[PDB]
């Protein structure tokens, strides 16, 4: 027997900055909104979903310095919460 | 401690993570058990281009996501310079991997320069273009390209300019 | 005395299916996305906030039947929760 | 009783609205005093084509939409078979409303045929298209074009097509 499928769910894509805009990026540093990244996921995988994450990385970008950018969360199909459940 | 596996990534104790699976009836996605399973990560970054400024510093960025990612228990293969024709080559293979199969999710890394159209291959010049577009990205991991992946999140995370823009616009107070 | 903003900030996108495919309407029933869409911000919208309601529609449409679709939320920038709070 | 404002919306309660503004800190967007506020939302639809088919049933989900939108608290101005000039137009227009200075948010709403590039106008054609992009309802809508509604959400919604095929794939069990 066989069944049908969606072709296209369960993704989500997490981008630096919006369309047309630059991502900034420190010789020594590295890259803000990888490093914002980590931080946030080291900080909030154990309470809250990726999704969730996504979105306190984005508002800690809220407040536009020099080096202003917005990451962009795209072409989301979650039909859950994805929870990491770190250590688990 | 984060002499551990999982780091400088805070812990979820059993019973925040009971209480999570309590609060939500069948809205989580399910995982799978550690004894068995085997999850995969894959990063791809381009620091150094034929016709392009460096991208310094992309070193840390690799640093971090790789023991980020393992010490969300994910093993993670990183390729670095690669064109656009070659990502795909490692995205296709990514997509193969046997592992998927006993595996609940996945986490793919981009981090290189960029234009508004995509991501930019090593090779990468304005008068010949190397771009990988997100669209592939997608293609490549779907139900149809990677049935192993089916019903398991997808997570991409893509680190690279999309224009030339500030993103920024003036206003007074 | 100026401030910089974020040129795109605080926009959801919410779509009927996944590019490249159709979405489906009945000639009598309207549109299903449209009618899953009002159903569940009329049941979400006093406790849930548009980014969970959305997953939710979502959700609704993950076992394919003969007409299948997966609405997508697109370039999503928003900061904040967006809670409706209806009656307030 | 739906014989209310909000219809068959179900209500948040006091204890409610106090609850999640108490669970989460800083993380939810203001909402305005309901005795001042003007929200506005936007539906354009096209049902009747010059070259495509017809969209029957197309009114069921304006009444639903419109309706749906009234509940929520905002004002529904509804066009109905527009190019997609006069989609821009409209959009435009919509973008220059006093009402959003006094708004906490608004809701666009766009009901047609669609191809992969975006939303089709009704005078769309494959040998002359008359298309409208999102990229374009989001620049026309951003803080540059919209200043208006700098820092409040704006939710887009569009049902249509994008693109010809099922959105599936088979699978063995
Ligand atoms: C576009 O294609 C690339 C994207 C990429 O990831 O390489 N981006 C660039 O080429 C941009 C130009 C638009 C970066 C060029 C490098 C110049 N860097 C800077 O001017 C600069 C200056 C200061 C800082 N400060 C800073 C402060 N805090 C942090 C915290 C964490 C990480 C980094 C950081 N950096 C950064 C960059
Ligand atoms: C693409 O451009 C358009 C998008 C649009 O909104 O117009 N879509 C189409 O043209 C599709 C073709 C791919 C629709 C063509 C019309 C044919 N309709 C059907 O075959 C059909 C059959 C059964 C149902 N059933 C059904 C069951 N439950 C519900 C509940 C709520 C709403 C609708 C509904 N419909 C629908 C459609």
């Amino acid at each position: 027997a066989i069944k049908k499928a969606h072709i296209e769910k369960d993704f989500i894509a997490f981008c630096s900055s919006t369309p047309d805009n630059v991502s900034w990026r420190h010789p020594t540093m590295g890259s803000v909104f990888i490093g914002r990244l980590i931080e946030h996921m080291q900080e909030y995988a154990c309470s809250c979903d990726v999704e969730e994450i996504f979105r306190k990385v984005r508002f800690s970008f809220e407040q536009p310095d020099g080096r202003a950018q917005m990451p962009t969360t795209e072409r989301v199909t979650l039909t859950r919460c994805f929870y990491l459940f770190p250590g688990h | 401690t984060s002499s551990g596996s999982e780091g400088n990534v805070k812990l979820c104790s059993l019973e925040e993570a009971q209480r999570i699976w309590k609060q939500k009836s069948a809205e989580i996605y399910p995982i799978m058990d550690k004894s068995s399973r085997t999850r995969l990560a894959l990063i791809i970054c381009n620091e150094e281009f034929d016709s392009i400024p460096r991208r310094t510093g992309a070193e840390v960025d690799i640093t971090g996501m790789t023991m980020l990612l393992q010490n969300l228990g994910y093993s993670v293969d990183v390729k670095k310079n690669l064109t656009a024709s070659d990502m795909t080559t490692e995205l296709e293979a990514f997509a193969h991997r046997p592992e998927h199969k006993t595996s609940d999710s996945t986490f793919l890394v981009f981090m290189s320069h960029g234009i508004r159209e995509g991501i930019c291959g090593k090779k990468h010049s304005e008068q010949v273009p190397d771009i990988l577009q997100l669209n592939a990205i997608f293609n490549m991991l779907n139900t149809k390209n990677c049935p192993s992946l089916k019903d398991k999140p997808k997570v991409i995370i893509i680190q690279a300019c999309r224009g030339d823009s500030p993103g920024v616009v003036w206003f007074k107070d």
